[PDB]
DNA sequence: CCTGCATCAGAGCCCAAAA
DNA sequence: TATAATGGGAGTCTGATGCAGG
RNA sequence: GGGG
């Protein structure tokens, strides 16, 4: 943890790389709704590397 | 922005005949101030070839048109009898501070 | 004496290798190679067989073996369970069955019915030529042909709905 | 630059060789460089002499020898080999029946050798053996807590070499003896020694009621043999009291110089305490067929005389460092050696019964397996044999001088209380009062004081100068704690004129108690302030100004400093940083006088006067245990003239021979916009630009290809279903090419393994048929890159079976190692600290244009919040900054020794001289005082900082002597409304770096029995949500959040599979089902024959196994 | 009846945990 | 499947409670 | 042994 003076009382700083893993199932579904990957299986293959 | 030394695959190498390690060599090339006389010129490539018991300075780079080395006295590598060195340094024009991980040139 | 039980005669052979190597180490002032033991054991023994014998002689280790000076860590805790499907894999298997049936019906159900019987979703009904004599609906050489047109229409139908490529890992 | 040294103390002796506690202990145990006939009876030699001759037939010991190591140190580290020497022993077999003598030299296995710097190589990894403090053997007398006028005498021998004894005097009046926690009357044992009522009456009797209370008539009614049989029935109920059996038991327990060992220190302490002289290390003897007492009567005699209040009898303080001794490497190893030798003897005696009493030599009679296992057991698994701390050279030097009260033969964690953890008065000059772990281990683990050395008996000694009359000699005497308490010891800083004590009143100690004394009464004097503290504590300048709790953190954290590519020594040193590099062995020195012939990146060749052209190869980029780069750099040029002991190459974290744990940065002490909050630190982007606080780190990756029952694992470039984009940086064989950038997910070494009977399910069969690709025989097992790691591939080692010199563990075809390096720039979340215990994480990196700056345009480097100083009471950092300010402008570095240092006035002189350069330059350059400098001066005179009514130069210099300057905010341009403290501080980058610590998991590996996520970053584990965390969720009443933690996010299998499927389909997660670790609980209670039944509201059974477990 | 006296079951959390 | 062989080797400190004993 |  690191201090974040600029945050409002209800906020925290979350590293993007951490957030991608924690929300990974959500990220896969959303990547199909818009269009970054054809389906859920291919989207996961893309985040691996 | 970039260095290719002959017979060197990466930054952590060391050159026979040279006192300085490659980390220090790149550290010295980071102090090189290179002025472009022609405003249209965005990139060049300086060449250096040295041997024998000499202390290579910034002057020893092979001269290129419309580029003046403002600090020709800067020390680069100390070479010893039998020590060799052939490199290509790419110098660019840009703004601010761009770290090595960012440009990857 | 062993968690993995060993035939009494085989235990005798293992003990022989031990004594033999122990002599060999006492004359040589250092550990013998597999080859030095294979020579000392006589004919029939090469270095390869000495190693395989040692592999067989390895005793298992406790899952409760402590790691560290704090008494609060077990070896078994560092061992994944490889048997049960992971959430990703279980999810994948459900999704694969769902695309597979939703794919044999988009040609025809009946040419899907002939092909589906020739492998089986949750059964595994692959023979080769005899058994296929009964109920598909046709006689017997014909099912090999509709197997190809089912497989052929599937192949063309696949290039458009190329969603099944990624399941090849 | 110039180096200005303060302090008036002339240290009569230098610090001893700092790793000598390790080197000297083991060299003494092995005596490898001594010819066998000239060996003293100690260490390995003493173990052999103790175990032999072996009785039935007799096997006798002649001598041992140690060979040379099969492989050198570098080679051992490479191949995961132990650095060791072959041990042989010459034995002569004697037949007690016949006369036959066969003699042969038998091979006992290998013994590990210690390197030059005091460490070991065990299976390829460098290791350290930590010394163990414990109670010294001897005879002690402590007060009995229950009866305020009685005492217990305890006879304690060396660990595992005998029982503990208690001599309590019971309420009935008879003196009782306690052995193996069982009690009986001591009078009975006295009769076995052949004592009669007369001897006890005449010897003692003087104490009217005590000596008569020991007298028991029934015991006297029997000659010494009958009394021995009587006692044995008390100690071993049910065992028939055969006369040879009883003698054997009592002899082995009491008189046997094999089963009972008092120390060598035990003998001295016993002889000195009771005023007797011991013939050996045993409590009694077997002589002329009966037992003859040695210790017991003098110990009984001292106890009675003590209870009576006889002059010359005192209780012993058991934490005094005279009664507490250190067990060093040699002694610890020798104890394990002695056990292994005795086990081998069991094999000898048992083999001297079976298989023919004649056709046996010594070579067939000895099986060395018990000895080899005991030594291998000690080095590979003892809890005193530790993975070396080699983060930086100081890390390992400190590690080797540590003292542990824990381990095999000492306190446990649950078994330990206050008396042992305290700082005893005798710790003065011997054990450092500062350097100890914070937390549960406080006081159990300590560090050897700098001038202390451990004597032959194991007591820590410290130097003092003799004082005769009032004149201080140069003769130094190393004293134990017991001997130190006799004299009056003056402080090291007491004023001197020449060799004479120059003060009328001196500050001294008598038994640790501080006392003021006249120069006529002064017997000894401290050698130096340095002798009181550890090596790390001695590296903290201005230590006299720091609160102890913070000084501790300063010491411990220097151990954690990461070697930096630009590393520099601090501008304020203590004068020890030169010695530490030299004793550590990290750098490199010239053996004799000579001239440098050649200087290379890889090597330095020196031509000496001898004419020999000694070549010193340099260690370049070697990976330490903690992954910091140990690398040596050449400091001399071709043709440079060198003398003996001059520097050739600098080691890691050293600069021109001085310890460099960090960098010297320009610091401003001031709040900054809450980026300073609660110890966080703000740094200038200028630091990364010029590569300050950048360090090289290497992580090691390894993979084996082994034989399986399904076929060979193969390391190949051919990996099923992978594109050429994925394989580009792999060589022909499937190994990544040296000099490639690899990032997470990338393949390092390609490998295939043969597919299990999972030989593809019919679902996969039909899919494979559609694409017309045969399901391959092998699957992709390639070694890749963990999340968050990666770098440049700098090396590869490949080891197969059937290549010269290599044989792997059974079944393993080949082992591949890939070494990957990374250059780490300082970043947000990396941790910094100075030597006074101010420590914090980098929370903000501002661009240089935002950094506060001096009037002449120079921006500061670090901004530290002043709120960290007052509660912490570590002021050395403040004085460190001021002297650092002067040094920034005068171009100098300082040596300010501890407790004899730069004092405030002397620093002021130096600070004034700097102001001339900071200002006089300006007045000559044609600039006058600034408008904003006046506004600050206005505010400063309201503060009483400057005197009203002086020119701006006069006032600015007044502020500069208080170490304060005018500071402009780079955002506004306006001044800070007050003068701010600014100067040069030494700050280190510690080993805790976010790149190593950041971790997250969606789903991942599970445990076998519980089906819950694994632990730890390396396993891709989940976080532990424990008992107290559940309470947190409970007190909030968040039930569905809590239930998720207990089911879908852990071991509920149906739920977690179903929950993942829902998130990727956009549906909401399902209501959870029964957690699998509860089903385990149910079945485990059934294994205990308890019926656990889940019931509905109607009291009918509910089946949570859904029919699977019922017939 | 009451009191010594033993045998037993307790001794903070999370992370690295370098086997 | 046969001289006769016949009894072992080894290691803190707290508070609560159910027990043989002046 | 090390981090809070
Ligand atoms: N329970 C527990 N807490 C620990 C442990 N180690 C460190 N801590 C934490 O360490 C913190 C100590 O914080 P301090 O810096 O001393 O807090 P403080 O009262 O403000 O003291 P100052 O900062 O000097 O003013 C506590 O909040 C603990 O939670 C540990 O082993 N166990």
């Amino acid at each position: 943890i690191v201090v974040g003076p600029q945050l409002k009382l209800h906020q925290c700083g979350l590293p993007k790389r951490m957030a991608l893993e924690l929300f990974k199932p959500f990220l896969l579904k959303k990547m199909e709704e818009k269009g970054i990957a054809p389906n859920v299986k291919a989207a996961r293959r893309m985040l691996e590397r | 922005t970039s260095v290719y030394i002959e017979d060197v695959l990466h930054e952590f190498s060391t050159i026979p005949g040279v006192k300085e390690d490659v980390v220090e060599i790149i550290l010295n090339l980071k102090e090189l101030v290179v002025r472009f006389l022609n405003p249209s010129l965005q990139t060049v490539t300086l060449l250096l070839k040295a041997e024998g018991p000499k202390e290579v300075k910034a002057r020893d780079f092979l001269p290129v048109a419309d580029v003046e080395i403002m600090n020709p006295d800067l020390h680069i590598a100390t070479l010893e009898e039998g020590g060799r060195l052939n490199m290509e340094v790419r110098v660019d024009r840009g703004v601010g501070y761009v770290p090595a991980e960012k440009h990857g040139i | 004496a062993r968690t993995i039980r060993i035939p009494v005669h085989m235990v005798e052979t293992i003990n022989k290798l031990s004594r033999t190597a122990r002599q060999l180490q006492q004359e040589l002032g250092r550990e013998p190679t597999y080859e030095e033991i294979a020579e000392a054991m006589g004919p029939g023994w090469d270095a390869k067989r000495v190693e395989e014998t040692l592999k067989i002689a390895q005793e298992p280790v406790s899952l409760e073996t402590p790691i560290g000076d704090e008494k609060d860590s077990f070896y078994g805790d560092f061992i994944p369970d490889e048997h049960l499907p992971s959430p990703v894999d279980a999810a994948t298997q459900s999704l694969l069955s769902e695309e597979l049936e939703k794919a044999l019906s988009k040609l025809s159900e009946r040419e899907a019915m002939v092909l589906k019987l020739r492998k089986g979703l949750i059964d595994g009904r692959e023979h080769t030529l005899e058994e296929v004599g009964a109920f598909f609906g046709v006689t017997r050489e014909r099912i090999r042909q509709i197997e190809n047109k089912a497989l052929r229409k599937l192949k063309y139908h696949e290039s458009r709905t190329r969603k099944l490529r990624d399941f090849l890992d | 630059m110039e180096i200005k040294r303060f302090g008036r103390i002339r240290e009569v002796i230098p610090l001893p060789p700092l790793t000598e506690i390790q080197v000297e202990s083991y060299r003494r145990a092995l005596q490898a460089d001594v010819p066998p006939e000239k060996r003293e009876n100690v260490g390995i030699q003493a173990a052999f002499r103790e175990t032999f001759p072996i009785e039935e037939l007799v096997l006798d010991f002649l001598e041992y020898r140690l060979g040379e190591p099969p492989f050198p140190q570098d080679e051992c580290r490479e191949k995961d080999l132990t650095y060791q020497a072959p041990l042989y022993a010459r034995l002569q077999l004697i037949h007690k029946d016949t006369g036959l003598i066969k003699e042969d030299e038998v091979f006992l296995g290998h013994i590990p050798l210690m390197t030059e710097d005091g460490s070991f190589i065990i299976n390829g990894a460098d290791r350290v053996i930590v010394s163990q403090i414990h109670r010294s053997p001897g005879v002690y007398f402590t007060p009995d807590p229950a009866r305020p006028g009685r005492y217990i005498a305890s006879i304690i021998p060396l660990p595992k070499r005998g029982p503990w004894i208690d001599l309590e005097v019971e309420p009935n009046g008879v003196v009782s003896m306690k052995v193996n926690k069982r009690k009986f009357p001591l009078v009975l044992l006295l009769r076995v020694l052949g004592y009669d009522q007369e001897t006890l009456a005449r010897e003692l009797g003087a104490y009217g009621e005590l000596v008569q209370g020991l007298m028991d008539e029934s015991v006297f009614a029997m000659r010494p043999e009958e009394a021995l049989i009587r006692l044995f029935t008390l100690l071993r109920p049910g065992d028939p009291p055969k006369r040879d059996k009883a003698v054997a038991y009592v002899y082995g327990l009491i008189a046997d110089p094999r089963r009972y060992d008092l120390g060598e220190a035990g003998r001295y302490k016993a002889e000195e305490k009771l005023g007797i002289r011991l013939s050996g290390r045993t409590l009694a003897r077997f002589e002329d067929g009966e037992f003859k007492d040695e210790v017991f009567l003098p110990t009984l005699r001292y106890l009675f005389a003590l209870t009576a209040g006889v002059p010359g009898h005192e209780v012993d303080d058991i934490d005094h460092l005279g009664n507490r001794r250190i067990r060093t490497v040699g002694e610890l190893m020798t104890d394990q050696f002695r056990v292994g030798l005795a086990r081998l003897a069991r094999g000898v005696r048992e083999r001297m019964l079976m298989g023919s009493e004649d056709s046996l030599t010594p070579a067939k009679l000895v099986n060395s397996r018990p000895l080899e296992a005991a030594i291998r057991e000690f080095f590979s698994r003892s809890q005193l044999s530790q993975f070396k701390d080699e983060t930086n050279p100081l890390s390992s030097l400190r590690h080797k001088r540590r003292i542990s009260a824990l381990g095999p033969g000492g306190l446990t964690r649950e078994r330990a209380g206050f008396d042992v953890r305290d700082v005893h008065r005798t710790h003065y000059g011997r054990i450092c009062p500062v350097e100890t772990p914070e937390g549960a281990n406080i006081g159990l683990i300590t560090s050897l004081a700098a001038y202390a050395r451990v004597d032959e008996l194991g007591f820590i000694r410290t130097p003092y100068r003799r004082v005769v009359g009032g004149v201080v000699t140069d003769e130094v005497v190393y004293m134990t704690a017991t001997e130190e308490d006799r004299y009056t010891i003056a402080q090291a800083n007491t004023p001197l004129e020449g060799n004479r004590i120059a003060a009328e009143r001196v500050v001294a100690r008598r038994k640790g108690e501080p006392v003021i004394v006249s120069p006529e009464e002064v017997e000894f004097m401290d050698v130096s302030p340095k002798q009181v503290f550890s090596v790390n504590t001695n590296l903290i300048p201005f230590l006299e100004h720091d609160d102890a709790n913070r000084a501790l953190m300063g010491s411990n954290m220097q151990t954690q400093a990461v070697p930096l590519i630009r590393a520099q020594a601090p501008v304020v040193m203590t004068g020890l940083e030169e010695r530490v590099v030299r004793d550590s062995l990290a750098a490199l020195y010239a053996e004799e006088d000579g001239e440098v012939a050649k200087v290379d990146g890889n090597r330095i060749v020196v031509r000496y006067e001898d004419g020999r052209l000694v070549e010193y190869p340099l260690r370049r980029f070697y990976r330490s245990n903690q992954g910091t780069a140990l690398d040596q750099r050449p400091r001399v040029v071709v043709g440079q003239r060198v003398r003996k002991g001059d520097l050739l190459a600098d080691g890691p974290a050293s600069e021109n021979g001085f310890l460099a744990l960090g960098q010297n940065v320009l610091v401003a002490i001031m709040p900054f916009d809450g980026y300073n909050f609660e110890d966080a630190i703000v740094i200038s982007e200028e630091l990364l630009k010029r590569d300050f606080y950048t360090s090289i780190h290497i992580e090691r990756y390894e993979i084996e290809a082994r034989d399986t029952k399904l076929g060979p694992e193969r390391i190949t470039r051919d990996i099923p279903h992978l594109s050429e984009a994925a394989l580009r940086d792999l060589d022909e064989e499937g190994v990544v090419r040296i000099g490639a950038e690899v990032k997470p997910g990338d393949i390092l070494v390609g490998r295939t393994s043969f597919k299990g009977e999972s030989e593809p399910t019919p679902e996969e069969r039909l899919l494979r048929s559609i694409f017309g690709e045969k399901a391959r025989d092998v699957k992709d097992t390639s070694l890749r890159v963990p999340p968050g790691e990666g770098g440049i591939v700098v090396r590869t080692v490949r080891l197969r079976r059937g290549d010269p010199g290599v044989e792997l563990k059974p079944g393993v075809r080949e082992v591949v190692r890939v070494y990957v390096a990374q250059k780490r720039k300082l970043q947000v979340g990396d941790k910094l600290a100075n030597r006074h215990g101010n420590k914090g994480v980098v929370a903000k990196i501002l661009p240089v244009e935002d950094m506060p700056h001096l009037p002449d345009g120079t921006p500061v480097d670090v901004i530290l919040n002043p709120l960290g100083v007052p509660s912490r009471m570590n002021l050395g950092q403040i004085l460190e900054t001021h002297l650092g300010l002067a040094g920034y402008f005068l171009g100098q570095r300082y040596i300010s020794p501890i407790f004899d240092g730069a004092k405030e006035p002397e620093i002021k002189e130096l600070l004034a001289q700097a102001f001339e350069v900071y200002f006089g330059k300006r007045k000559g350059e044609g600039f006058g005082v600034d408008k904003r400098e006046v506004e600050v001066l206005r505010r400063a005179e309201k503060l009483g900082l400057v005197t009203p009514g002086k020119t701006p130069e006069e006032q600015l210099k007044e502020l500069f002597l208080q170490g304060k300057v005018v500071l402009y905010d780079g955002r506004t341009g306006e001044p800070i409304e007050g003068p701010i403290v600014v100067g040069q501080m030494f700050i280190m980058k510690l080993y805790h770096m976010v790149e190593d610590k950041m971790h997250a998991r969606s789903t991942g590996p599970y445990s076998l029995i519980t089906q819950q996520p694994l632990g730890g970053k390396a396993q891709f584990g989940g976080q532990r949500f424990g008992e107290m965390e559940v309470w947190a969720l409970e007190a909030y009443g968040a039930a569905h959040t809590l239930q998720e933690m207990l089911t879908l996010k852990s071991d509920d299998i149906e739920g977690r599979n179903a929950a993942y499927e829902a998130i990727i389909k956009g549906e909401d997660v399902p209501e959870p089902s029964v957690p699998e670790s509860f089903r385990v609980l149910v079945k485990e209670l059934q294994a205990l024959a308890l019926d656990v039944q889940t019931l509905d509201e109607k009291d009918n059974p509910v089946d949570i196994f859904e029919g699977l477990a019922s017939k």
